[PDB]
C-alpha cells in the first residue's frame, strides 16, 4: 500500500500518523456531468461495466426505463430518470449517478478499518479491499447513498474515477464514450470554467435558476454536475440540496472517541489509585491489629 | 510488638512506583520493539507501531521525573555504608535465602541499594541519549557523530535497565511478602525481623519511646 | 510487497528468513556524475522534482548559488557549490548531491522497521513508506547524510535512482536532462568503463590526481563520480573521503543484539532455575518441619 505516496487521507488513521503523501503536488480532476445534454442512453453504465470486468444480473422491467434499478456492487453507475411538471410543461430529467468523489468523504470519515477508504492528491476517493471487513458503516457515513456491498465477498464496492485509467494518463471509460458530450473530464479548475460557461448558456435560454451542483458541505466533489434546475436538486430523481456528513456520524466518529479514551484512562486510574489507597476489603481488616 | 503490620510504604510513594511499572511496561515492550524486530507482536504495545515511535520518548521523560520524585524520597535510605560489605560477601548465602545469618539489614539491604543506583544511573543515561535521538524536536542540533554515540548507548542503557528489571521484580516475587507491603503500604513485623532486622529495631524503638516519651 | 522477487536486501530481517530473491540474474545499473563535465545548472533539480510531483518551499539567498541549501524531503537531489584556490588557481568545483544507491546501504543497517528501506538487485536501494515509522535512524546511519523526514507525514524520502522509470526500461529524469552531459547512465559494468576512459584524458590535461569515486567502504555505490581532484573529495562542498559504515552503529546494529538475547535468555533460565532450586523466601521455612 502507499506504493504512489500521494495519500492524502486514510480511513481509521489516528491524525498524528498521516499515511505517505511527499508526492502531492499534482493538479486536481474532476468529471463534470451536464445534465441538459444527457439522452439517457445508458451508454456510461455498458462502458463502465465494460472496463471494469463486472456484469450486474439480467433484471425486469417495473414499470420505468430506469435499469438495473440501483447501484449494486456489480453495478458502479446507474442512469435516474425523472418525469416531471412541477417548473410547467413536460420535462424528462435525467441524471447520472454515482459516487461523488468527495474532498472530504464521510465514507471514509465513517470507516472503522485501518486504509480500507483512501483519497488520492487528485482527488479520486477509492476502496481498497484487502482491508475491508463489510460492516457497511461507509454506506451510513456517505451523504449520497453510494457504496454497495457484495454478497459473494462480503466487500464494498463503487465507482472508482477509473482511477487505474486516470493514473496513468487516460480519461474514465464513461467520459470517452458519452455519446453526446453531455460527460466532460479534465482538471477541476478548467471543469469549473466549463461548467460556468454552461450555466450561462442555459441561463440565456430561459434557465433562470440553472447552476453548478459542486457542494460546499462536503468540501466540493470531483464528480460535478450542470443543472437545468439547481435551486431544485431533489427533481433529478432526489439528489440531495445541499449535502453534508450526518450530525449523528460526525459525533460518534469525531468527540465521542476521545472523551471515551478519556473516561477509560481516567477509570483505570481511579480504580487502581482507589485500591492502592484503601486497600482490599477483607471479612475482617479489624484482627489484624 | 502487637500489631500484625507495621507501615513500610507511603502511599505517595505507593502511588508513584505503580505509576512508573505501567509506564515502564509500555516503554521498555516499545523499545524492545524496535531493538528486536522479529518480535513484530511488540511493534502494537502503542496500538501500531508508527505511534509506538511517537510516544515511546514521553513516556519515558514520564518515567525520569516520576524516578527523580523517587531519587529524592529514598537516597537517604540507599547510601552505601560498611556495614553493606558482609552482605557483598556472603551473597552466595544470601540467595539461598539465609541473609540473615550473615548480614546486617537496615531498611533496604546492599543489593536494593545496588539496584537503586542502577537505576537511577541508568534512567539518566536513557533520558540524554533519549533526547539526543528524538526527532524531530531535538536530534537536529547535536552532531551526527554524538547522535550515532547516543544511540548505541541509549540501545544498552535501555538493555541494561530491563535486565535490572527482571531481577527486581523477581526478588520482589521472591522475598514473599513484599508486593503486598508496595501495594497496601504494610509489612509484617516478622518479615520486618527476618529481612530488615535493624530497621524493624530502629522502627519498634522510634515508637515504643516516644511512647514512653509521653510519660504514659 | 516482494512483488518484483529480486529484494537481495530488507531493512529489520533477520538473516535466517531472507526476502525474495529469485528473479536476481539482472545486471546492475549505476550514474556516473562526471563533475568535470558539470556547469552547475540545476536541471537535474528541475527534472527530478518535475518528474517526482514534488516542490521544495521557495526559499531565501544567504550569499551563494546553493539552493535549496540542503536535501529536503521535497528536494531529493542539490547542487553543491566549492570556491577553492587549493590547488594554485581559481576553481570553481560543482557536485550534484543524493542518495549514493551504496551497495551496503547503512540507511538500511540502521532501520528498525521491517521492509521499510529495501534493495533490488539491480543496485537501487529504495523506501518503501508504508512501514516507515520515522524513527530517523537511517538518518545516522547513512555515511552520506541523505535521508530527509517529510513533517507532513512522519518519513524519509530521498532520490530513489528513478526506479519507476528504470524498473520499465528508461533512464533518470535528472540523466536523461543533463545538458552537458556530465551526468551519464547505464550498466555499472560499462559506467565504470566510461569512468576510467574519462579519468585519463583529465590525467592528460594535467590532473594527475583525477579519480573515479566509488567507495570501498560502503561495497562500492551505484551512483559514481569522476572527481578531477580525487585525492580531495572534502572540496567537493565536502564529499567524505573513505566513507564507511561508523564503528558505532556497526556494534549497536551488529553484535550487541545476539549478546543482549543470550543475557535475556540467560537471566530467565537463571532466575526460573533459581527459583524451583531454592524455593520461596517466606517468613518461616522453619515453623515448616
Ligand atoms: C486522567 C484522564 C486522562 C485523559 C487523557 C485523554 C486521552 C485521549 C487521546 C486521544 O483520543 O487523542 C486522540 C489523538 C487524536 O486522534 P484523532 O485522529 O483526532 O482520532 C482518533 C481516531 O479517530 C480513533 O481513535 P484512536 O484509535 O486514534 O484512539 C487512540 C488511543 C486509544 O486508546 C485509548 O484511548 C485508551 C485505551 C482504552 C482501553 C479500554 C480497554 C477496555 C476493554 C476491557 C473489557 C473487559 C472485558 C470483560 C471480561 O490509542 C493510542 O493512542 C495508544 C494508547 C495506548 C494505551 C496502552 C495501555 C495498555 C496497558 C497495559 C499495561 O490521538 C493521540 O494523540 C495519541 C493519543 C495518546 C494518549 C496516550
Ligand atoms: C543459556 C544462554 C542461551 C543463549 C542463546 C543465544 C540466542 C541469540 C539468537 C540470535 O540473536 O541469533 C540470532 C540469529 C541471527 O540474526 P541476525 O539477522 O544476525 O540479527 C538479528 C537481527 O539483527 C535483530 O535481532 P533479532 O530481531 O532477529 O532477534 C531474535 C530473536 C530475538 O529474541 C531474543 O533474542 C530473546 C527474547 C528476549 C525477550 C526479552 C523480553 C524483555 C521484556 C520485559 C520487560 C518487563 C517489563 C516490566 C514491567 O527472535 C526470534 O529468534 C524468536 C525467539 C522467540 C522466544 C520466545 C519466548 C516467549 C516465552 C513465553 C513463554 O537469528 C536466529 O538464528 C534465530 C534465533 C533463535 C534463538 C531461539
Ligand atoms: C528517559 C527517557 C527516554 C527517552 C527521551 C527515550 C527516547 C527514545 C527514542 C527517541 C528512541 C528511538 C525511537 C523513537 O523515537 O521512538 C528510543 C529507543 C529506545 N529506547 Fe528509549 N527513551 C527513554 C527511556 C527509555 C527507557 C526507560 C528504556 C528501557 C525500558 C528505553 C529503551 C529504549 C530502547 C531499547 C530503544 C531502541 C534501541 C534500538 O532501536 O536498538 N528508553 N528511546
Ligand atoms: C511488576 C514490576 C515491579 C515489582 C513487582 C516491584 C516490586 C517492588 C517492591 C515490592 C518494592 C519495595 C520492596 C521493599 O519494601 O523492600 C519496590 C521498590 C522499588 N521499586 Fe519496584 N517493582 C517493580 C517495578 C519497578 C520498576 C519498573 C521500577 C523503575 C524502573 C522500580 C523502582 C523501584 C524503586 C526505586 C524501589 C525502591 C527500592 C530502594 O529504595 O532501594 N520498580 N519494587
Ligand atoms: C549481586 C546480586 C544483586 C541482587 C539484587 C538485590 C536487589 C533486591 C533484593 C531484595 O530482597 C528485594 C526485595 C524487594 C524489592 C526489591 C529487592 N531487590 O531489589
Ligand atoms: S453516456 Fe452520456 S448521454 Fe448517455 S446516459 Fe450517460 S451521461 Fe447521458
Ligand atoms: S464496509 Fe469496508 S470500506 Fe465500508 S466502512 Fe466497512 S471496512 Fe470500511
Ligand atoms: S459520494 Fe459517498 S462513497 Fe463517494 S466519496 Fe463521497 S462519501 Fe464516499
Ligand atoms: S469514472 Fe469509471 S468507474 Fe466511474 S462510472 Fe465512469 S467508467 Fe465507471
Ligand atoms: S544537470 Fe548536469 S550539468 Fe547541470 S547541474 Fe546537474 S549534473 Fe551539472
Ligand atoms: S525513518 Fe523510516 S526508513 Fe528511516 S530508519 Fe526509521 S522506519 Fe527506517
Ligand atoms: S547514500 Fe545513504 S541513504 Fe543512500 S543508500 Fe547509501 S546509506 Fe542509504
Ligand atoms: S535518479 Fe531520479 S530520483 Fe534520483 S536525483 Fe535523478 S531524477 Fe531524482
Amino acid at each position: 500500500a502507499m506504493e504512489t505516496q500521494d495519500i492524502i487521507k486514510r480511513s481509521a488513521t489516528n491524525s498524528i500518523t498521516p499515511p505517505s503523501q511527499v508526492r502531492d503536488y499534482k493538479a486536481e480532476v474532476a468529471k463534470l456531468i451536464d445534465v441538459s445534454t444527457c439522452i439517457g442512453c445508458k451508454a456510461c453504465q455498458v462502458a463502465c461495466s465494460e472496463w471494469n470486468d463486472i456484469r450486474d444480473e439480467v433484471g425486469h422491467c417495473v414499470g420505468v426505463y430506469d435499469n438495473p434499478a440501483d447501484l449494486s456492487a456489480k453495478s458502479w453507475t446507474v442512469m435516474r430518470f425523472s418525469e416531471t411538471e412541477q417548473n410547467g410543461k413536460l420535462e424528462w430529467l435525467i441524471r447520472k449517478d454515482g459516487c461523488m468523489h468527495c474532498e472530504d468523504p464521510g465514507c471514509l470519515k465513517a470507516c472503522p478499518s485501518a486504509g480500507a477508504i483512501i483519497q488520492y492528491a487528485n482527488g479520486i476517493v477509492d476502496f481498497q479491499s484487502e482491508n475491508c471487513i463489510g460492516c457497511g458503516y461507509c454506506i451510513a457515513g456517505c451523504p449520497f447513498n453510494i457504496p454497495r456491498l457484495n454478497k459473494e465477498d462480503n466487500r464494498v464496492y463503487k465507482c472508482t474515477l477509473c482511477v487505474d485509467r486516470v493514473s496513468v494518463g487516460q480519461e474514465p471509460a464513461c467520459v470517452k464514450t458519452c455519446p453526446t458530450g453531455a460527460i466532460h473530464f479534465g482538471t477541476k479548475k478548467e471543469m469549473l470554467e466549463l461548467a460556468e460557461q454552461r450555466v450561462a448558456k442555459l441561463k440565456a435560454r430561459g434557465y433562470e435558476h440553472a447552476g453548478v451542483y459542486n457542494p460546499e458541505g462536503v468540501g466540493g466533489t470531483h464528480v460535478m454536475y450542470v443543472l437545468h434546475h439547481a435551486d431544485q436538486p431533489e427533481l433529478y430523481h432526489g439528489l440531495p440540496k445541499d449535502p453534508k456528513i450526518d450530525t449523528s456520524v460526525s459525533l460518534w466518529k469525531g468527540a465521542l472517541k476521545p472523551l471515551a479514551a478519556a473516561g477509560f484512562i481516567a477509570t483505570f486510574a481511579g480504580l487502581i489509585f482507589h485500591y492502592i489507597g484503601i486497600g482490599p476489603n477483607k471479612e475482617v481488616d479489624d484482627d489484624e491489629e | 510488638s502487637k500489631s500484625k503490620m507495621i507501615v513500610r510504604t507511603k502511599f505517595i510513594d505507593r502511588a508513584c512506583h505503580w505509576t512508573v511499572v505501567i509506564c515502564f511496561f509500555l516503554v521498555a515492550l516499545s523499545g524492545i520493539s524496535f531493538f528486536f524486530p522479529t518480535l513484530q507482536w511488540l511493534t502494537q504495545t502503542f496500538g501500531t507501531p508508527q505511534m509506538g515511535r511517537i510516544l515511546h520518548p514521553f513516556f519515558g521523560i514520564a518515567i525520569f521525573v516520576a524516578l527523580m520524585f523517587m531519587f529524592v524520597r529514598f537516597v537517604h535510605h540507599n547510601i552505601p555504608d560498611k556495614k553493606d560489605i558482609p552482605w557483598l560477601l556472603n551473597i552466595v548465602e544470601v540467595l539461598k535465602g539465609n541473609e540473615h545469618k550473615v548480614a546486617d539489614v537496615g531498611k533496604y539491604n546492599a543489593g536494593q541499594k545496588m539496584m537503586f543506583w542502577s537505576i537511577m544511573s541508568m534512567i539518566f543515561v536513557l533520558l540524554v541519549t533519549g533526547v539526543i535521538i528524538w526527532r524531530p524536536y531535538f536530534a537536529q542540533y547535536f552532531p551526527m557523530q554524538v547522535v550515532r554515540y547516543s544511540l548505541l548507548i541509549h540501545a544498552a542503557a535501555g538493555i541494561i535497565l530491563i535486565h535490572a528489571i527482571l531481577i527486581h521484580m523477581y526478588m520482589a516475587f521472591w522475598v514473599k511478602g513484599s508486593i503486598k507491603g508496595m501495594i497496601e503500604g504494610k509489612v509484617s513485623r516478622r518479615w520486618a525481623k527476618k529481612h530488615h532486622p535493624r530497621w524493624y529495631r530502629e522502627i519498634e524503638k522510634a515508637e515504643a519511646k516516644k511512647e514512653s516519651e509521653e510519660g504514659i
